[PDB]
């Protein structure tokens, strides 16, 4: 309803910030939840049709052997963010001898980010990313938006009709809530709003523990959703 | 391989477009401001899966 | 000031008024020639102002070699009395702080002559009203709540899609002195409807040609079918021949 | 009234097939004062008009040497011709220094016209506005060439450019015919001939508005200038 | 803030001001005296030709000059014939911008028009301002054109202005003025590849010398020429831009 | 990167007028320490408690900040000063001034006003710190690269009517912390229904020859409000 | 296209590059050229207008040597013809220091094709205004005849055709038996051709120039004898 | 039909219609503002004069340099902006002692005017790198010394390139003292008939009144080196009017 | 100036549209090209159009040769395609000479897209109006489809088209995949694909068929002759 040529919107904030937004906001949706004992990650694969091949992509990716990411928007910028994210996990690896913590990879991303926020003749990213991982015996979620600020959850949703998967986990949250629970729970939340039937092929499911982070065959996705 | 093989393989041409790109890409670069990261440039260049 | 070409200026009492505005493209002005060379209007004075760079030249709507001697001016006026129409046309650019001056004399003029109504065509620029633009038509209305019932049952008729408001005001980008038009004419109780269209500077003679059929949807000056007569000055557009040795 | 868009920079194609800023370019050549130039069977001669001016303010070099063999006059932007007057100052003495030879006319020519296409198509770049008369000798002969600012060269008999050589354009094809059994004084002649027809109907020649050029068989570069150009300026007849 | 606009406009005005006594007019210069014939030059080459060909004979006295400033502003001096007080002259050198022009209209003619009054207008254009089918600069330049009012009973001495070209600026203003307020005038151009002091350009204005506004004023033509030619030795010295 | 024919900066105005609307901040300085009150505009019940957009920044252990403008931007430049005070202790064995440390990120944002083609940063700072050569301190920064010393300021939204009140209840060399606190509620009340759960409290002071940085609890605001509001009962 | 057609990197909506298309337009506004393979070689024929008498026979040339065994024939910009011309040469020499054999024609023309393609990408250049045709004959080859446009677009041809009037031109050649006749009857084919396209009102007076490559010259490029020229410009004279 | 907008002086790399560049032609326009300058060649040396003009009593006179000594056989005069010219002596004086100090001959006038307009002309260049000067210089110069050819005089522009002259003015009165020149000026005259040329000019151009402080005098001869005179030539000098 | 005359612009909605004219420019070319993967084998069959008599049909084509085990089909502007092959040519002797292996069909689809996606995140330079579709076998894993597009987005099919009528063909080919091949089906059901979908009967000049086989891992181009054997044997 509105269209602007300017560069600070009339609320006060960037106006292709919001346009980045607006895009995100129309990408499948994404949850996340943190349990006592680790973080799961949950997404909508939805294809168009049988024709694809499944097995060629994937949503959830593995940073390093305690980090894991999703997203929400345009899969190529996802792309080439991911190999930066890896590019700089292992820099620090070989800089410091240690793992890197889950707080400077955000930082860090967040500030390539925001890089282009600034310059002239380059455009935003469009995507929104969740990060998942272990540190010190103590799980950790965050997600950053397209302009490079970021928040630490500790249940969020983004993509499509996500306010409604708020309420949700807000309605069905728990402080002392377990592992399995919390996928479950995050299965439901991706149940809710699919207009359609949900298979073992059309979702993707990550969880990270003390030992690590992986992504769940669809065997093991298959028997969770026996369960429900 | 390097661009006098490139030459020799194919043409003129291509290693004038690689060029061409690098330098179009190359336009965000200035002296007084904070550290940069060339994202595009590495990805144009093929490193930005390799630590050097 | 209207300075009839004769000795006594006509009475113009139930007259509608044809206007341009000096818009991105000109559209409205190749509009207005348009309509004056095909509806053949004869000229019956100036509107001699000081807001506007002085210009001059010879016939612009020349048919033979016996009227193609006549001088011409930066703004003139025509009228068909058969049909009740008068016309105004500008041929040159506003100076600086001179055109609310310009709009309140015209509008005086306006309401001292007897006029009915006013017509008004422009056009604004198409790359800065929304996503909309891109998946709608080009043409927008506007309306006076002056103006007569039966003029807005017929727009609804004609199943039209009427400007959008700004958060509310009416702005329209690129249009020059329509929005104080509007603005003056709604504050006086003039009625007045502004026709205009999205464009681009460059070649705007199908722009042009779109406006005049849009505006014959309703007014039908012509037989209703999807026919205009070029005016002979439209010759060089893009300027001179070629130069030798190059091609 | 379309051509608003389309005449600012030179990368921009009209919708017509054109290129204005090349255009307005060559219109920059009409500028300066004419020039003449014609060739013999032995001999190449360039003659030029000085500026009506006084003499006192500033000196005028319009023939230029770049050769023992090849003599240039100019007529346009002073800045472009004194660049392109060093790059071919630079590939004659290269020719010179490294091969022990001269530099054909021809290769000169074309290498001045491949250097000149080049800003014709880049961005942020405006094309040479100056126009170039070129006599020399060779193996081959005399030879005149004629240089354009869109990077285009021809090969010439007789030629004029400048402000107003139309009519000593038209003197040169009307006495074409006989220039080549013409010797060097009845070339000059012909030459200051054709000059003076771009002056008003009662203005002639005098040794302080006239500048000659002769190269030729047996004979280097020689630019002839003030009370040089007596012997040549003596015979002439009235208008 | 309102201030500097007003310093501004006041910066531009225009003023008719009289040398002799340094007091501006306040009335306007054809409301004080009869007017018959009007002849108006504007640029270096029609100024040229009027102080050669026309000014040379009789006595002419000076009446009152305007003042004016600009980015591109040089003088405006307005003269009489004393032996015949109704027939004026004028020689503008200068630019009026597009905002000084309706100012300078109604300090010389004022809001109060008569009949019984020839306008002749005399300027020069550029060649490359013309349109033509064919090139530019295979045009035969210079050459000569004309525009008229409808209450001009004579004719041109040289073919009217083809259709897509049109004349705007000063000559453009006076020959709308004439023609909104029933006055005859006419306006001649001399479209001419050289726009500096030039002879052939200023020469190219001979045939208006034959023409019944002019029948009356021309004495002598050789000491016209001599002094054509003398005035042509004095040009300014150009820069070191073109060669 | 342009001037203004009336000689003004026009990015730099724009930038100004963007601040202009965001959060409300603010800075009192007293006899014995110093405290910052910020307002907090978005609230969720499933954050973290840690990284919660915590308004309040903790440079070094002498000194704190707060922000109000873009959140990526203000990132960017707490980042900086954390970089620059550690080159600084580094190379000196000894701690950074706090003007020094202002006027080192001041030149870094006035940079960007005049070189490049690059936007400059739309975020406003006030510093509080404490420092053997002057003490107890409190700065302001804006976007232009402008700084200066102040006793009592605001910036944000209804930033004016803040100044104000401040400025005709603020007394010099009589106030203490508890004061200032109180004044400060007062101050946020009136330029805000406000609730114990909408504001933010950090302090600053000495114990021992040592400087302590602390951010008050919800209980301790909740207690504040409960005097606020019995004290403005017991007037009326 | 108004509104999208100001730079070479810009999309219309109905996906199209005008600046692409203007300067394939700016090739209409040159004197037409046609080119006709044969059984035994390849004949080019230009019209070339003459634009004053004081120029020397032989000047302003619109049929090049790219190499010893290489015709080039252009239309369109003069100065971006020859820098083309001087790629084509460098491309051939290349070519030639290398591989120790003379250069396909298929190579050089896919070579060419992809350099005035490269010019059609980026906003800080603009797109060549000329087209051209390559011709060549070999004995283990036979003839070959191409065609490179400012889009970048390389193809083989029996009969081409380039200029103002190749509509006209193609028309004619479509008429033609060019797969079974000879070098000696093509050569006057096309002189009756290049008179018949040509307009006598609109354009002045006009000078014809051809050549051929083929097996009566042993794979090289060459002017046609001034007789064979004279006889076939009086057959077209007669003819017409 | 239509009366339209169109500009062509944005940029330094356009052309109008006719050919002409607009942006070159306001910088050559500014020199206009400037004060007037005089030089005179003979055969027996040159000679220059400049008007400075004081507009304020609190201003000091001393504090305004229009005349520098580039060596010992070459001088200039400014006429424009000064703080423009700074670039363009320093490159001089620098080119000159570097060349004496390695070869131990002088260099030419014509040498150090190449290697100043090599510096005027960076605008236009090929690849000149944006950091560099981007405009035009927006003063004029006139550069006068002995060589083994004898007294020279060369004139530079804006434009950017130097023309050797016998007589030449620039600043605000140039046109008046040209058109004095003009009937003055001839072959076989002095230096003291040029100096006192000179300074009858500047004195009929001049709005002031001539008081040998608000004006600038040089020499320069094949024998003696750059010579400035003092208050007391001057006032000896302007005595004799 | 505008939200749609900018590459590095996002409009109100969030949407690129000079990436939706890029696509919009496949269409220009008025061809359909279709890829069938078999259980040991692949098959891409291309339409072929020669209308202008005066031209050498042997030049025109649309199947090229990237590696001596990866074939290519190309739909859209001929230029950007040929510069397109001409890339992938070069990345793929890179990835050889880097790495001391033959690149995969995966990889190269990757580094194709990921330098497609660079085009459209500045101003200076413009995507591709091309598609491009490889076929091969992996050591491990079989015969391979995979498919790119001028926005960076690729992904692995079974059965895949592109160009106009890409709808069309690919509901034809979902009730043939939901249903459920040999050497000779693959083939008839791409051709029987075509055929439906264009409403025309081929002849043996007027398609191109490219195939890929298990037992012979090189990329071959079928003759006219065999063309016209398969087309007897479907009819």
């Amino acid at each position: 309803y509105s269209f602007s040529l300017t560069t600070f919107s009339p609320s006060g904030k960037l106006v292709q910030i919001e346009y980045a937004l607006a895009a995100v906001a129309g990408g499948a949706p994404s949850v996340g939840i943190k349990a006592a004992n680790g973080v799961v990650l949950a997404t909508e694969k939805k294809q168009k049709s049988i024709l694809y091949d499944e097995r060629s992509v994937h949503k959830v990716e593995p940073i390093t052997k305690h980090i894991g990411l999703v997203y929400s928007g345009m899969g190529p910028d996802y792309r080439v963010l991911v190999h930066r994210a890896r590019k700089l996990a292992q820099q620090y690896y070989l800089v410091y001898q240690e793992p890197i913590p889950t707080a400077q990879l955000v930082q860090r991303v967040a500030s390539v980010m925001q890089e282009y926020t600034q310059s002239g003749g380059v455009r935003p990213f469009g995507v929104s990313l969740l990060i998942c991982g272990w540190n010190e015996g103590r799980p950790y979620l965050f997600q950053s938006d397209p302009s490079g600020a970021y928040f630490a959850w500790k249940a969020t949703a983004m993509g499509k009709n996500y306010v409604n998967g708020k309420t949700f986990l807000e309605k069905r949250y728990n402080e002392d809530l377990e592992l399995e629970d919390a996928i479950h729970t995050a299965i439901l939340t991706l149940k809710e709003s699919f207009e359609g039937q949900m298979t073992e092929d059309n979702i993707e499911v990550g969880i990270c523990n003390e030992a690590g982070f992986r992504r769940l065959t669809p065997t093991e996705v298959k028997d969770y959703l026996a369960a429900i | 391989m390097n661009f006098s093989t490139l030459r020799n393989i194919q043409g003129l041409f291509a290693p004038l477009k690689l060029q061409m790109e690098f330098k179009a890409v190359q336009q965000v670069q200035r002296l007084p401001f904070l550290s940069s990261s060339n994202l595009s440039l590495d990805v144009l260049r093929g490193n930005d899966e390799t630590i050097g | 000031m209207f300075v009839p070409c004769g000795e006594s200026a006509p009475d113009l009492a139930g007259f509608t008024l044809l206007m341009p505005a000096v818009s991105v493209g000109n559209v409205g002005q190749l509009a207005m020639d348009l309509i004056i060379s095909t509806l053949n209007m004869s000229k019956i004075g100036y509107f001699y102002t000081d807001c506007l760079v002085p210009m001059v030249g010879n016939n612009p709507y020349a048919t033979t070699e016996g009227n193609s001697t006549e001088l011409s001016i930066n703004a003139e006026v025509y009228s068909l009395p058969s049909r009740k129409l008068v016309a105004l046309q500008l041929r040159s650019i506003f100076i600086k702080y001179k055109s609310k001056p310009f709009c309140e004399k015209l509008l005086s003029w306006v309401k001292s002559s007897g006029c009915a109504r006013v017509i008004v065509l422009s056009s604004s620029h198409s790359y800065q009203r929304n996503d909309l633009q891109l998946r709608s038509t080009p043409f927008r209305y506007l309306l006076t709540p002056s103006m007569q019932k039966s003029v807005q049952n017929k727009i609804k008729s004609l199943n039209w899609e009427e400007m959008e408001k700004s958060r509310f005001c009416i702005r329209i980008p690129g249009g020059g002195i329509t929005k104080t038009l509007y603005d003056e004419s709604c504050s006086k109780e003039i009625q007045m409807a502004v026709l205009l269209k999205f464009v681009s500077e460059g070649d705007n003679i199908p722009d042009a040609l779109g406006l005049v059929e849009y505006l014959n949807e309703w007014l039908q000056i012509l037989k209703p079918l999807s026919r205009w007569k070029i005016p002979s000055s439209w010759r060089l557009l893009f300027g001179s021949g070629l130069p030798p040795a190059l091609f | 009234m379309f051509r608003n868009q389309y005449d600012n920079d030179v990368t921009v194609w009209s919708p017509q097939g054109r290129i204005h800023q090349i255009e307005y370019a060559m219109e920059a050549v009409k500028q300066g004062s004419a020039t003449v130039g014609l060739k013999s069977k032995t001999h190449a001669v360039l003659v030029a008009l000085k500026r009506a001016q006084s003499e006192l303010a500033a000196h005028q070099k319009k023939i230029l040497h770049v050769d023992n063999h090849i003599g240039i006059s100019i007529a346009g932007l002073t800045a472009d011709a004194r660049l392109l007057c060093n790059f071919m100052r630079q590939e004659c003495l290269d020719s010179r220094f490294v091969f022990d030879r001269p530099l054909p006319v021809s290769r000169l020519v074309s290498l001045i016209g491949s250097k000149t296409q080049i800003p014709t198509q880049r961005y942020g770049r405006r094309p040479y506005g100056v126009g170039l008369l070129i006599a020399g000798y060779d193996d081959m002969g005399p030879h005149i060439f004629q240089t354009c600012p869109s990077a285009n060269y021809f090969d010439c008999r007789a030629m004029s450019i400048g402000a107003r050589s139309q009519s000593a354009r038209t003197y040169l094809e009307r006495h074409m015919s006989e220039f080549m059994e013409c010797n060097l004084n009845e070339l000059v002649k012909h030459g200051l001939r054709a000059l003076r027809e771009t002056l008003p109907a009662e203005q002639d020649l005098t040794t302080k508005n006239v500048s000659i050029g002769i190269v030729g068989k047996d004979l280097e570069f020689t630019i002839y200038d003030d009370d040089d150009v007596s012997p040549f300026l003596e015979g002439l007849e009235e208008r | 803030d309102r201030e500097v606009r007003l310093q501004l406009a006041r910066k531009r005005e225009v003023r008719l001001l009289r040398r002799q006594t340094k007091t501006s007019l306040e009335v306007s210069l054809l409301e004080k005296y009869p007017c018959s014939k009007f002849i108006i030059a504007i640029g270096n080459n029609a100024v040229a030709f009027l102080s050669s060909f026309v000014m040379n004979s009789g006595v002419w006295e000076e009446v009152g000059c305007a003042k004016l400033w600009n980015e591109w502003c040089a003088f405006c001096v307005f003269y009489h014939l004393k032996s015949n007080p109704s027939v004026f002259l004028c020689q503008c050198s200068c630019y009026v911008a597009e905002d000084q022009q309706y100012q300078w209209l109604e300090k010389v003619f004022g809001s109060c028009p008569r009949k019984n009054m020839q306008i002749t207008i005399l300027t020069c254009r550029h060649v490359t301002d013309y349109k033509t089918s064919e090139s530019t600069g295979s045009l035969p330049s210079p050459f000569l054109r004309a525009l008229k009012t409808q209450n001009f009973k004579d004719s041109a001495c040289c073919p009217l202005l083809e259709q897509p070209n049109i004349v705007h600026d000063l000559p453009a203003a006076v020959l709308s003025y004439c023609q909104v307020w029933k006055i005859p005038a006419i306006l001649y151009l001399c479209y001419t590849d050289v726009m500096k002091l030039d002879l052939i350009t200023v020469e190219a204005f001979k045939p208006i010398l034959s023409t019944r506004s002019l029948k009356g004023l021309v004495k002598n033509i050789p000491q016209s020429t001599e002094i054509l030619k003398k005035l042509m030795t004095t040009n300014e010295i150009q820069s070191n831009i073109y060669t | 990167t342009i001037f203004s024919p009336e000689g003004r900066l026009y990015q730099v105005e724009y930038a100004m007028e963007a601040i202009g609307h965001a959060g409300t901040c603010l800075g009192i300085l007293a006899n014995d320490g110093v405290l910052l009150a910020a307002e907090r505009r978005n609230i969720h019940k499933l954050l973290d408690e840690v990284f919660f957009s915590e308004k309040i920044y903790k440079l070094n252990e002498d000194m704190a900040c707060s922000v109000a403008g873009i959140t990526s931007d203000a990132n960017v430049l707490t980042n900086e000063l954390r970089l620059i005070a550690q080159r600084y202790l580094l190379q000196y064995q000894e701690p950074i001034p706090c003007e020094q440390l202002v006027t080192a990120l001041c030149d870094i944002k006035q940079a960007y006003t005049q070189f490049g083609g690059k936007r400059p940063f739309g975020v406003s700072l006030l510093y509080i710190g404490w420092d053997k050569h002057y003490g107890f301190q409190l700065y302001q920064s804006d976007p232009s690269g402008n700084y200066g010393g102040w006793k009592a300021t605001c910036i944000g939204n209804n930033s004016a009517a803040a100044v104000s009140m401040l400025k005709q209840d603020y007394k010099e060399g009589e106030m203490t912390l508890k004061s200032a606190l109180a004044l400060a509620i007062k101050v946020l009340n009136k330029t805000m229904k406000l609730s114990a759960e909408k504001v933010e409290i950090a302090t600053l002071t000495r114990e021992n020859g040592k400087t302590v940085i602390r951010v008050l609890k919800q209980k301790e605001v909740e207690q504040l409000i409960k005097k606020h509001e019995e004290e403005e009962a017991k007037a009326e | 296209g108004t509104g999208y057609d100001l730079s070479a990197s810009t999309f219309s909506p109905d996906g199209r590059v005008f600046q692409v298309e203007y300067a394939m337009k700016a090739v209409e506004n040159s004197s037409t050229a046609i080119g006709i393979r044969c059984k035994d070689g390849v004949v080019f024929g230009v019209e070339k207008l003459v634009l004053s008498k004081l120029y020397e026979e032989g000047s302003n040339k619109r049929l090049f040597n790219v190499d010893r065994h290489v015709g080039m024939a252009v239309a369109g910009l003069l100065a971006d013809a020859r820098s083309l011309a001087d790629i084509a040469r460098e491309e051939a020499s290349n070519f030639r220091s290398n591989f120790g054999y003379n250069i396909p024609l298929k190579h050089l023309a896919d070579r060419v094709a992809m350099y005035v393609h490269a010019y059609t990408l980026y906003s800080a250049v603009r797109p060549f205004g000329c087209s051209f045709m390559l011709g060549s004959y070999s004995v283990n080859d036979g003839a070959q005849l191409y065609m490179i446009d400012p889009s970048g677009v390389s193809y083989g041809y029996w009969g081409c055709a380039i200029g103002k009037a190749r509509q006209a031109a193609k028309t004619e050649i479509e008429k033609l038996q060019m797969k079974e006749m000879t070098c000696r009857d093509i050569v006057k084919e096309v002189a009756k051709i290049i008179y018949i396209v040509h307009d006598e009102v609109k354009d002045k007076a006009f000078e014809l120039e051809l050549s051929w490559v083929g097996e009566l010259t042993n794979g090289r490029h060459e002017i046609v004898p001034k007789d064979i020229r004279e006889e076939a410009e009086k057959y077209a004279k007669e003819s017409l | 039909m239509f009366l339209t907008r169109s500009e062509y002086d944005r940029g330094v790399n356009t052309f109008s219609p006719e050919g002409r560049l607009f942006q070159v032609e306001y910088a050559i326009e500014a020199i206009k503002l400037g004060s007037t300058a005089i030089g005179i060649q003979t055969s027996e040396g040159v000679c220059l004069a400049v008007e400075k003009r004081i507009t304020s009593p609190l201003m000091e006179p001393s504090s305004i340099e229009k005349i520098v000594e580039i060596d010992a056989h070459i001088g200039c005069a400014m006429s424009g902006l000064i703080a423009d010219a700074k670039t363009l002596i320093d490159k001089a004086r620098v080119e000159t002692q570097n060349h004496w100090f390695t070869y131990n001959e002088t260099m030419t006038v014509e040498s150090v005017t190449q290697a100043v307009s090599n510096l005027a002309l960076q605008f236009g260049e090929e690849d000149a790198d944006p950091g560099a000067m981007s405009r035009p210089f927006g003063v004029a110069l006139l550069f006068g010394g002995v060589d083994e050819k004898g007294p020279q005089l060369f004139h530079m522009d804006p434009s950017g390139t130097f023309v050797q002259c016998d007589a030449r003015a620039i600043g605000s009165a140039s046109e008046g003292a040209q058109s004095s020149l003009q009937e003055v000026y001839h072959k076989s005259m002095t230096l003291k008939e040029a100096i006192k040329s000179s300074l009858i000019i500047l004195k009929q151009v001049m709005e002031e009144k001539l008081n040998a402080t608000n004006i600038e005098l040089a020499t320069v001869q094949p024998g003696q080196n750059f010579h400035m005179f003092t208050k007391e030539e001057l006032e000896e000098v302007i005595k004799d009017i | 100036a505008g939200f749609d005359r900018h590459i590095t612009i996002f409009s109100p909605e969030g949407r690129l549209y000079q990436v939706e004219y890029a696509f919009k420019a496949i269409n220009q070319g008025g061809l359909t090209s279709v890829a069938v993967r078999g259980k040991d084998c692949a098959v891409i069959v291309t339409q072929k159009k020669v209308p202008d008599k005066l031209l050498d049909s042997s030049t025109v084509t649309h199947l090229f040769k990237i590696t001596e085990n990866i074939g290519c089909v190309m739909t859209g502007m001929t230029a950007d395609s040929r510069s397109q092959v001409q890339r992938a040519r070069y990345e793929a002797a890179n990835w050889k000479y880097k790495y001391g292996y033959e690149i995969p069909v995966d990889m190269l689809c990757k580094r194709i897209a990921d330098i497609s996606q660079v085009y459209t995140q500045n101003a200076e330079m413009r995507p591709l109006g091309c598609c491009m579709i490889l076929i091969g076998i992996d050591e491990e894993q079989g015969p391979q489809v995979y498919k790119c597009d001028p926005a960076g987005y690729y992904c692995g099919f079974k059965a895949t088209a592109a160009g106009v009528k890409q709808t069309e063909s690919t509901s034809f080919l979902e009730k043939k995949v939901k249903k459920k091949w040999t050497f000779e089906q693959t083939v008839e059901t791409a051709i029987t694909c075509l055929s439906t979908v264009l409403s025309i009967d081929f002849k043996p000049s007027e398609i191109e068929v490219g195939v890929v086989t298990v037992e012979n891992p090189k990329f071959r181009i079928l003759t006219e002759a065999e063309i016209d054997a398969h087309l007897v044997a479907l009819a």
